[PDB]
């Protein structure tokens, strides 16, 4: 009963999923090529997996959205984010990339309503220290 | 999730075992030659859908009595 | 007793019988002897009355620490007793007993599990295509449970793991074992072995072996039709059976599992049976590769001694008296008494690949440095080895071990064949060492024969890698642990005579500079006449790593004629090589000088009064800025499971390991990349035994020079 | 004693088996012996063709 985000286009990493994978009985190859090929379909960014373990050592994937944070990345254009969030702003976002990241995320939410999420999502740009206008 | 399970061999033995191969991996001419003997072994388990109705058309072309919702 | 005579291969069998650390193996080959005829009673390590544990070490620390071949030859097949050592130590010399071997057992305790480092003797077993029969030993033991152990077969290396005999006794002291496929259970109630249909008490249960058996020989065998025969209301033939486990085992595919009681003989007989039908005949059995002289594909030779010559020597040993005796393991061919061979040093281009450091391909001997010889020799005294004594033999035909005394040439892995054809057998996996340790010759016939020594020793135990560093001229031993270091240090002062003297492991350091500097050098000497005055002014910066040495001249106005410009030069380089830290310098690499200066008379000065000025001109200018010493660092290949990441790389902190990454070997294992200097690497081997409770190994390969801090 | 080493390239490092031979070098003032090239641990001097037996190096193929 595990989590991790992971890049899409490659498998078998070296620091995230493999010992952790490994300490929980999944099988390691059937799991990356699966999750290769949702990723080769999804083809945007990074994916985060959720680990589902059975008595019977069969291993089920659960794939959520694109990450906000690096959704809100590629929406501001820059890589890294703020090292000083609030005291140096590096990049600006107009509200029609942060309302699709929130169709992603009340896509992947609890949400009842778009502005939650686009509220959720400014906060996020908040804890970047990216403004959201 | 489904699981194929097979129910005979019929007149194309030969056939119907080297496509059992070639269906799942790791299995012999008799290793799966006494699986549709008898054996009753579960080979692939939760596979998707188009795995399981093509591997019922290999089967079925292979003279075998094979089952897939 | 009687020397054991087989005129074919398929009458040979050549088995290196493998197993942990307190295996009991030298015992089980007494017995096997006893049983034989060739000793009257079997004799105890602890007592010394053994034949496989004849070697000095062996006795002085109780277990076997060099191997051992015993012949005996029962119901027409000869039987080779190849004992081999089980500490990790000596993982070379058990390599080198399968790869002189048609077939490997493996000796284990009922009343002990299966550890780790009996996980990757088994997983290097694999890796060779041996037919691994499970033999269970330790049965007297209270504590014995070879159902126990037969279940965490099983377990562990898959379910082809299936037992032959079934063992009926009260646990401690066997009463005899079930043979499942003969329907016959043996018993020991009376002290001897009675062959008879078991009384019935689990009639079911030896049935169900008997099925599981079945069902596990027959569907790797050929037939498939003969499962279906066995469930269609039909009981196989017992000669069929009997022939589908022979071909089971020749496949190395299959695992019997054969528990004997050691301790009174109870289960020798139906093992040797076992060794005389189910093995593989080395004709049948997949022999080494053998390779022309110069690289080009043979087919092997066929093992007939009708056929084409082929041996091998793997071994050789010492006497006052006699001379050499050495080991050889022959698959094709006939040898006879005062024949020529070939003597082949492996082709040592063939073992050329890599190295580390040392470059060890076969045989090493610095002064002979790699086998890489042909050799064309007489051969001396034909013998068969039972211990410390050595059973002479007319003929040797193909596929049997045999040892032959009277050699000078003779070495490890060195292939004989025809010498009008000769022939290099594959090498073996050669392990290198990786515990280099300093040594110190009190005397100089201590190493005038220290080279014949190690030469020996190498004809022995090729896994002892030698380099003598010229830097410091000191001759650097390379061992696998405690183990291995201890063993090659009581041969040498015991079969060569050789007093020794450990000091500490010597590692180079060098010199570069911080920052841009000027330097100023004059010379000034009375001679009266013509006169000896130089004035030169230089400036050195440094240089990035393998940037090498720049020298730049700008003497403005050309006072000195261009002849006396590479004696500056000369006397700049004298000054890098002794070094400038102080007054101990070291070496100083990657640096650029610019002598912009200088001043000269041509009558006195040819080289010595610029070389001065130089040497003054680069201390002044040295010493004016800083400078930095150098140390080298290596890339560390470190493999350990899920659980041992953090118990490592935590330690690394305080051992300076930076992680690169933790690759994913499979589920638990784990491949680690981490550069670490040398300096942190001196004593690595017996600390990584340590945390990872001798279940941890490493490589290492030299990377780059680093600044020390 | 100290004795000379001809050719022009020698793998002899400190404290090798070796064979002394008279000779005489006038450049060297007390050196009053020479090391056969070819024999124990010294090896017959490299890329040798002409007088070659004098240096211990075999015949070429
Ligand atoms: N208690 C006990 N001691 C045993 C048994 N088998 C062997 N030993 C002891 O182990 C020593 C020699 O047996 P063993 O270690 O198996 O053989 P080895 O040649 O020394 N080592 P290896 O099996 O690795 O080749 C003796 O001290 C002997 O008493 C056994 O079943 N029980």
């Amino acid at each position: 009963l595990i989590k991790l985000q992971i890049q899409a286009g490659q498998a078998n990493p070296a620091p995230p999923v493999g010992p952790a994978l490994g300490q929980h009985g999944v099988n390691i190859m059937e799991f990356c090529k699966a999750y290769n090929a949702a990723t080769e379909s999804q083809r945007g960014n990074v994916i985060p997996v959720e680990i589902t373990v059975y008595e019977d050592r069969s291993f089920t994937f659960a794939l959520k959205t694109p990450p906000a944070a690096k959704l809100l990345l590629k929406a501001a254009g820059v890589q890294k984010g703020s090292g000083e969030p609030h005291k140096t702003k590096v990049a600006k976002v107009t509200w029609d990339q942060v309302r699709e990241i929130a169709e992603t995320k009340k896509a992947d939410l609890n949400a009842n309503d778009i502005d939650a999420a686009a509220k959720i999502i400014a906060g996020t740009a908040r804890s970047m220290g990216i403004t959201v206008e | 999730e489904f699981d194929v399970i097979l129910e005979g061999a019929g007149e194309k033995k030969i056939g119907v075992i080297k496509v059992v191969r070639e269906i799942v991996s790791g299995l012999g001419l008799k290793e799966a030659k006494d699986l549709v003997d008898s054996a009753p072994k579960p080979l692939l388990e939760k596979v998707t859908k188009e795995a399981a109705d093509d591997a019922k058309a290999k089967l079925e072309a292979a003279g075998a009595s094979v089952t897939v919702k | 007793g009687s020397v054991p005579t087989a005129e074919r291969p398929a009458a040979i069998r050549n088995v290196a019988l493998v197993g942990p650390s307190g295996g009991g193996k030298t015992t089980l080959v007494e017995a096997l002897l006893v049983a034989g005829g060739v000793l009257t009673r079997p004799g105890s390590v602890a007592d010394g009355s053994t034949v496989c544990d004849f070697d000095e070490a062996e006795i002085a620390q109780q277990r076997s620490v060099s191997l051992a071949l015993a012949s005996l030859s029962h119901n027409g097949i000869k039987v080779n007793l190849i004992d081999t050592p089980g500490y990790a130590d000596f993982v070379g010399e058990l390599r080198a007993g399968l790869r002189a071997a048609d077939c490997a057992l493996f000796v284990i305790a009922a009343n002990e599990t299966i550890d780790e480092p009996t996980k990757t003797l088994w997983q290097e077993c694999n890796e060779v295509q041996m037919p691994r029969a499970v033999v269970i030993t330790k049965l007297d033991h209270p504590r014995a449970n070879y159902d126990a152990a037969l279940t965490a077969a099983q377990e562990a290396f898959g379910d082809k793991v299936a037992p032959l005999y079934f063992p009926v006794g009260d646990g401690e002291s066997c009463k005899g074992v079930v043979g499942l496929l003969t329907r016959t259970y043996y018993d020991y109630s009376g002290g001897t072995h009675t062959a008879r249909p078991p009384d019935g008490s689990h009639d079911a249960a030896i049935a169900e072996l008997r099925g599981s058996l079945i069902e596990g020989v027959i569907e790797e065998s050929e037939d498939e039709t003969l499962m279906e025969r066995y469930l269609g209301g039909e009981e196989i033939d017992e000669a069929v059976l009997i022939a589908d486990l022979e071909k089971a085992v020749a496949r190395a595919s299959f695992f019997p599992v054969i528990p004997v009681c050691s301790q009174s003989g109870v289960g020798t007989l139906e093992l040797l049976d076992i060794i005389s039908r189910g093995f593989p005949a080395p004709p049948e059995h997949q022999l080494p590769e053998v390779f022309t002289p110069q690289g080009a594909p043979r087919k092997p030779l066929s093992c007939d001694p009708d056929g084409p010559l082929l041996a091998e020597v793997v071994k050789t040993t010492s006497d006052p008296y006699v001379g050499r005796v050495s080991l050889v393991r022959v698959f094709s061919g006939t040898i006879r008494p005062d024949a020529t061979v070939h003597v082949s040093g492996h082709f040592s281009a063939f073992t050329d690949t890599s190295g580390s450091h040392g470059a060890a391909a076969a045989a090493d001997g610095s002064t002979h440095s790699h086998a890489d010889h042909d050799e064309d020799e007489r051969i001396g005294t034909l013998s068969f080895p039972l211990g410390k004594q050595q059973r002479p033999a007319p003929t040797v035909v193909a596929g049997d071990i045999c040892a032959i005394g009277r050699l000078s040439r003779a070495e490890t892995g060195d292939t004989l064949s025809d010498k009008t054809d000769p022939l290099v057998l594959r090498p073996w996996t050669m392990p290198d060492p990786l515990l280099p340790i300093a040594v110190a010759p009190r005397a100089k016939t201590d190493e005038d024969k220290l080279s014949v020594g190690l030469q020996r020793l190498a004809a022995e135990d090729p896994t002892l890698r030698i380099e003598q560093n010229p830097e410091t001229h000191q001759i650097v031993l390379w061992c696998m642990g405690e183990a291995h270091a201890a063993v090659v240090l009581d041969a040498l002062s015991r079969r060569y005579g050789v007093s020794v003297d450990t000091v500490e492991l010597r590692v180079p350091l060098r010199e570069t500079f911080a920052g841009k500097a000027t330097g100023h050098g004059r010379h000034v000497k009375q001679s009266g006449g013509h006169g000896q005055y130089a004035v030169c002014d230089i400036e050195v910066e440094p240089l990035p790593e393998g940037s090498g040495f720049e020298f730049v001249d700008k003497v403005v106005g050309g006072a000195v004629p261009r002849q006396f410009i590479p004696s500056v030069e000369k006397g700049v380089r004298a000054q890098m090589e002794k070094g400038v830290t102080g007054e101990s310098g070291y070496p100083v690499v990657d640096i650029r000088v610019t002598l912009f200066d200088g001043k000269a008379h041509s009558v006195d000065s040819s080289d010595f009064a610029f070389q001065m000025a130089g040497a003054l001109a680069l201390r002044d200018a040295a010493a004016a800025t800083k400078i930095n010493l150098l140390e080298p660092v290596d890339d560390v290949t470190i493999v350990v499971p899920d659980d041992l990441v953090g118990t490592i790389m935590g330690d690394l902190s305080g051992r300076r390991g930076r992680v690169l990454g933790t690759d994913k070997h499979d589920a638990d294992r784990t491949v680690i990349k981490a550069e670490i200097p040398e300096v942190e690497l001196v004593r690595y081997a017996i600390d990584l035994r340590s945390m990872s409770h001798g279940a941890g190994q490493f490589r290492r390969s030299f990377a780059r020079y680093e600044p020390m801090p | 004693v100290t004795a000379y080493i001809p050719g022009e390239g020698h793998n002899l490092q400190e404290h090798s088996m070796v064979l002394v031979r008279g000779g005489r070098v006038k450049d060297l003032p007390g050196v009053r012996y020479k090391i056969i090239r070819g024999s124990l641990d010294t090896q017959g001097v490299k890329n040798r063709k002409q007088a070659r037996s004098r240096y211990g190096a075999k015949k070429e193929k």
